[PDB]
């Protein structure tokens, strides 16, 4: 039945993956809702399933290096079953931006510009890079994927192409950042007994709790920067930093769970915001 | 703060468990284990992970701190001990040592902090 | 198993008449520029530049042997000489300044799989088995190379109706070099690689290819079918936007 | 390690009569057990995944029970075509582990 | 329709070598893990290892680590194992066997048998 593949349909998620795919999308809502005065339900679903949709997949390329070793759902699973839904998902994140473009009054050029050079631009170099470093091949992902998925919504939603968008998504790529080095960070042993490397365990504990510090604090900086110097209304996310204390004190789930409310502040500072005051905007 | 705190202070307790291991002059003995002392109870305030939900009254609780008393109690013995420069039965009580924080401290620990970084 | 022996001819018949192909094709190269000096002067500072770097990023002589070294020169001549001439010769002389990085690092990129071929090449003994092992090399290493050279050639391609006239540029150059790259790979490179083997028998390093060949060079499944439909994806994009639009 | 324990050895029954085999796991594993039938000179065969769900090709008269720890297969009525060892497989944790097998008798 | 045909019996010498052949035959071959298990004399099954066809990434069990070495060959849709250093408790039957094809099957498809004599 639906929930015995239920097991099989969570192997393609992460702990930063709500906020990863679908923080971006709705931001991106807002600064087209910001910027036009007239936002669509139906490109809004249309986007959100296309990004979760790529994100999955690629998910799914990093869960087939977990064969090598039996890192390993309440079922016997094999490399025929993660293949397979690697090509569903993709399948049906081609088939959303196929309708986005029907729906949308965006050029198919600019569409595919960024659904194949952004969103899909990771199955290019990851796949070969090995087992060792599918953990260091994450954070460019997720530097990239952040802005480019709130442009991606902006420019489905308006009609045409802004770079602003990714100068507003810098906050959402940083504490996303954090929830993948914490993560890493709690895995460090197991990673290094293991043979896998990444980021926390090159540059060390000490290091790597700083990394995490600086991660955590740059947002809640350009959101003073971004309240104080275009619109006050933006200040929102200032008011979960007891939160973030909280974390730094006690150093993922509560990592995610605080991107989760900086996000949804972020959104709700960006609608409230005056017209006009915005740059850009 | 905590987690890195802890593992510091357990990693620099065995630090300092080698080198009482490895120490030759009584002086070094005398310094490293009164730093000893100095983390066993600047570990005493950190409290259990496991022990969170719970009341600080608990009988696991209790048992941790007959736990450390005995520590504490052992660590003064060898500082007295080596106060005059008997090294060999100073190793030996620190041996002993190493075999009742294995017993029972370091296997409270260890399991002690996992949970924390499960939390964060 | 249909693809690998056409690959496997092919290489095979280009291994087995090396000089041929290799003048042949030589010949091609400088009759398309000859038919429509500079070409190597960027040829030699190209050549340099990006030899140097990987020759440094590459830990130089951790195998202890310096054919491999030789022959990803040799391939990066060629590659080199092969996008410089159409660069300065049909294209635009003038607009080849500071947009050359990703031509500059595709190249980087396509190094290893160069290389590869040649440690597949250098693990032979005799004529006839190195002839054979170029040709297994080719059959190995052709399929798989030419999905990424394809999917690169379209990415870049569609990046280059953007309306922005920079990364139209950009884009254009690297497509390209991508071409030229998977051309000189496919036609004389291994024709270089037979020759200079064929001419010069110091080349131990069977064991640790023979085991670790086939495990090791093997690509992750789920990135080849999404290639397979990314792919097809861009080519209906490229299609409909260029005769339809 | 999980060792999986089964308890009639040998099990005597009749032509018609109901039988009842237990699978008594070390640990708790879900659902993750498969029941094989091996006949005289021959490969095993499976009749029951996962403790409950049936298999294509199979009678009816298997079925299975229980969860946790405590397993369960049964016979509605035996005939000249069920006279075979059958082992219990736990696919829970690695490395997996049969049972001891038990063998039925007329 | 898939079937597993296995190689026939093997009478050997103690401390030698042995190499068996599980020729799959009926799917594509590099999708799934094959793996092997081995019954002794007095049936009780235990299982030995798997192997990735694809890569030949291998996973063994710890008891059976040192003496079986599961090696592939996609060419021919053949999958090896090769035990070493042979002793008197190592006469036995060995199966080659596969899950299911749907998501959530158990181990439907056994070999038939390799009875190896010591
Ligand atoms: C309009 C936009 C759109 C988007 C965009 O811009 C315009 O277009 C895209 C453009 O098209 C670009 C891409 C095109 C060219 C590049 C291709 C390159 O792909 C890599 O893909 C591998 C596929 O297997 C190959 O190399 C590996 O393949 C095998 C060799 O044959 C080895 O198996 C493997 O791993 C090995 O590594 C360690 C040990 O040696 C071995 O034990 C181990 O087997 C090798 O790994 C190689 O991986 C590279 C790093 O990925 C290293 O540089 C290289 O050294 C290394 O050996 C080789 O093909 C290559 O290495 C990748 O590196 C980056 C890359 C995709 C580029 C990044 C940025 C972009 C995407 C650009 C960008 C978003
Ligand atoms: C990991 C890479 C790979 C891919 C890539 O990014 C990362 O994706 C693309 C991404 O989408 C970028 C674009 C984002 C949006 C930008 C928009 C802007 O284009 C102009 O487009 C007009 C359309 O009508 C607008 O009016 C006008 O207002 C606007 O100025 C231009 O200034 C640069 C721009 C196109 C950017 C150039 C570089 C890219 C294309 C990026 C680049 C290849
Ligand atoms: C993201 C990648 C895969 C690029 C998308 C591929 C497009 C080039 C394809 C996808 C859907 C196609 C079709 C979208 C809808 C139709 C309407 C059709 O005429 C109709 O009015 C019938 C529609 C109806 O009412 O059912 C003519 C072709 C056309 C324009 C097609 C044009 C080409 C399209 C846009
Ligand atoms: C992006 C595309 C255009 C590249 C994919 C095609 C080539 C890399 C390969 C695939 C199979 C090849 C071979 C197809 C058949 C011919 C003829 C064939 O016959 C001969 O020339 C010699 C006689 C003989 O074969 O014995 C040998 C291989 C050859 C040259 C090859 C030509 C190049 C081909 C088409
Ligand atoms: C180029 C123009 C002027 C002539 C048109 C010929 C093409 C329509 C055909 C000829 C041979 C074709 C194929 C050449 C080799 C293959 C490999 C094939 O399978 C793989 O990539 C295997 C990957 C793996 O094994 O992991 C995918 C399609 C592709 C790129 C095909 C692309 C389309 C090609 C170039
Ligand atoms: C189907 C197989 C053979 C994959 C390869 C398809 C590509 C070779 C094609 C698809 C659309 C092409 C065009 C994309 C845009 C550029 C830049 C554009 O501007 C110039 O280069 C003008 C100077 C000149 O004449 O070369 C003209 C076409 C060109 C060269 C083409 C480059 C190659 C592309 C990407
Ligand atoms: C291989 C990697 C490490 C380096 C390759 C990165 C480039 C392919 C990309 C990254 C961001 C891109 C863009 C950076 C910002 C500019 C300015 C931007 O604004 C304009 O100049 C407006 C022009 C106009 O529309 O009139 C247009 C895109 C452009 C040229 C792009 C050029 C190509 C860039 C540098
Ligand atoms: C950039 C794109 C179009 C990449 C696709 C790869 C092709 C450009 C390659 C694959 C096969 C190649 C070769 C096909 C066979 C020959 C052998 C050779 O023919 C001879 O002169 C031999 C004469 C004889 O022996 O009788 C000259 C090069 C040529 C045409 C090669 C030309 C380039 C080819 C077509």
């Amino acid at each position: 039945s639906w929930r015995q593949k239920c097991a099989s349909y969570v192997l393609a998620l992460r702990p930063w993956s709500f906020s990863a795919s679908l923080t971006p999308v709705a931001l991106g809502s807002a600064l087209a809702y910001r910027s036009q005065g007239v936002l669509d339900p139906r490109l809004l679903v249309g986007c959100a399933v296309a990004v979760l949709a790529v994100h999955g997949a690629g998910n799914l390329v990093s869960t087939y290096y977990d064969f090598s070793k039996g890192i390993d759902v309440d079922r016997i699973l094999e490399p025929q079953d993660v293949v397979r839904f690697g090509v569903f998902l993709y399948t049906l994140g081609c088939v959303c931006a196929a309708c986005l473009y029907y729906l949308s009054t965006l050029k198919l050029e600019h569409l595919a510009l960024i659904y194949f050079g952004g969103l899909s631009g990771s199955f290019l170099y990851t796949g070969g890079i090995g087992f060792k470093y599918v953990a260091l091949g994450d954070l460019i992902i997720l530097i990239t994927f952040g802005p480019l998925a709130v442009m991606f919504a902006y420019a489905v939603q308006v009609g045409s192409l802004a770079i602003f968008p990714l100068v507003y998504a810098i906050p959402l790529a940083l504490s996303t950042e954090a929830i993948l080095h914490s993560n890493n960070t709690r895995d460090m042993e197991s990673d290094q007994e293991a043979g896998i490397v990444t980021l926390a365990i090159l540059i060390g504990p000490t290091f790597s709790y700083v990394l995490y510090n600086t991660l955590l604090f740059l947002p809640y900086l350009i959101f003073s920067i971004l309240a104080t110097h275009c619109s006050i209304s933006l200040a929102l996310p200032l008011l979960t930093i007891p939160m973030a204390f909280s974390l730094e004190r006690q150093f993922p789930q509560r990592t995610a769970k605080l991107n989760l409310l900086l996000g949804l502040f972020y959104v709700f500072g960006i609608i409230l915001a005056p017209a006009g005051s915005l740059p850009r905007l | 703060a905590r987690r890195l705190a802890l593992e510091d202070n357990w990693e620099t307790l065995n630090d300092n468990l080698k080198v009482i291991e490895k120490a030759d002059n009584a002086a070094q003995v005398k310094d490293a284990l009164t730093k000893m002392r100095a983390a066993a109870l600047d570990a005493q305030k950190a409290t259990p992970p496991k022990l969170e939900d719970k009341s600080p009254d608990s009988p696991e609780m209790k048992d941790f701190r007959h736990g450390f008393d005995i520590l504490v109690g052992q660590i003064d013995d060898a500082l007295k001990l080596a106060n005059e420069g008997k090294v060999k039965e100073a190793q030996a009580a620190a041996e002993q040592l190493k075999t009742t924080r294995n017993a029972y401290i370091q296997k409270y620990l260890e399991r002690a902090r996992s949970t924390l970084q499960k939390e964060v | 198993d249909k693809l690998s022996r056409l690959f496997r001819m092919h290489g095979l018949f280009v291994a087995s008449h090396p000089w041929e192909v290799i003048v042949g094709t030589v010949t091609l190269t400088i009759c398309m520029m000859s038919m429509n000096s500079d070409i190597i002067i960027l040829t030699i500072t190209r050549c340099i530049a990006i030899l140097y770097i990987y020759f440094q990023f590459q830990n130089l002589r951790q195998l202890g042997s310096r054919y491999i070294l030789g022959i990803a020169g040799l391939f990066t001549i060629f590659s080199s000489f092969v996008f410089s001439t159409v660069v300065i010769h049909f294209l635009d002389k003038e607009l080849t300044g500071l947009n050359e990085a990703l031509p500059f690092f595709l190249l980087l990129i396509d190094l290893s799989r160069a290389s590869a071929l040649a440690k597949f090449a250098l693990s032979s003994n005799s004529q006839d088995e190195v002839r054979e092992n170029i040709a297994r090399g080719m059959a190995i290493l052709g399929p798989t190379f030419t999905l990424d050279a394809l999917v690169e050639c379209l990415v870049i391609g569609v990046g280059t109706m953007s309306g922005v006239r920079q990364l139209e540029i950009m884009c254009c150059f690297g497509c390209m070099s991508v071409l030229a790259n998977y051309f000189v790979f496919m036609t004389f490179f291994p024709a270089c690689v037979s020759l200079v083997l064929e001419l010069s028998p110091i080349w131990q390093l069977s064991h640790f290819a023979r085991v670790l060949e086939e495990e090791e060079n093997r690509p992750n499944p789920v990135t080849q079918r999404v290639k397979m439909i990314m792919s097809l994806g861009l080519v209906l994009v490229h299609a409909h936007s260029r005769w339809i639009a | 390690d999980i060792l999986l324990t089964q308890s009639p050895a040998i099990l005597s029954v009749s032509p018609g009569e109901r039988v009842s085999f237990s699978c008594r796991a070390s640990q708790s594993i879900g659902t993750s057990i498969h029941w094989y039938q091996q006949r005289t000179n021959g490969s095993p065969r499976l009749v029951i995944k996962y403790a409950s769900e049936s298999i294509s090709g199979i009678p009816s008269r298997f079925s299975g029970s229980g969860s946790g720890t405590d397993f369960t297969l049964s016979i509605n009525s035996v005939e000249s075509e069920d006279i075979a060892d059958y082992y219990c497989q736990q696919s829970n944790s690695w490395p997996y582990t049969f049972g001891g097998g038990t063998k039925l008798e007329i | 329709e898939v079937q597993l045909q296995q190689s026939g019996p093997e009478l050997v010498k103690p401390g030698a070598s042995v190499k068996m052949s599980c020729k799959a035959s009926g799917y594509s071959f590099t999708g799934y893990f094959m793996n092997w298990v081995k019954q002794s004399h007095g049936k009780s099954l235990e299982w030995i290892g798997r192997i990735n066809p694809y890569n030949g990434d291998t996973f063994y069990n710890q008891k059976f680590k040192g003496k079986a070495t599961l090696t592939v060959d996609k060419s021919s849709r053949t999958a090896h194992m090769e035990l070493r250093s042979l002793t008197s408790a190592d006469s036995a039957l060995y199966f080659c066997v596969r899950r299911g094809e749907d998501y959530g099957s158990s181990y439907n498809y056994w070999g038939q048998g390799t009875t190896v004599t010591v």
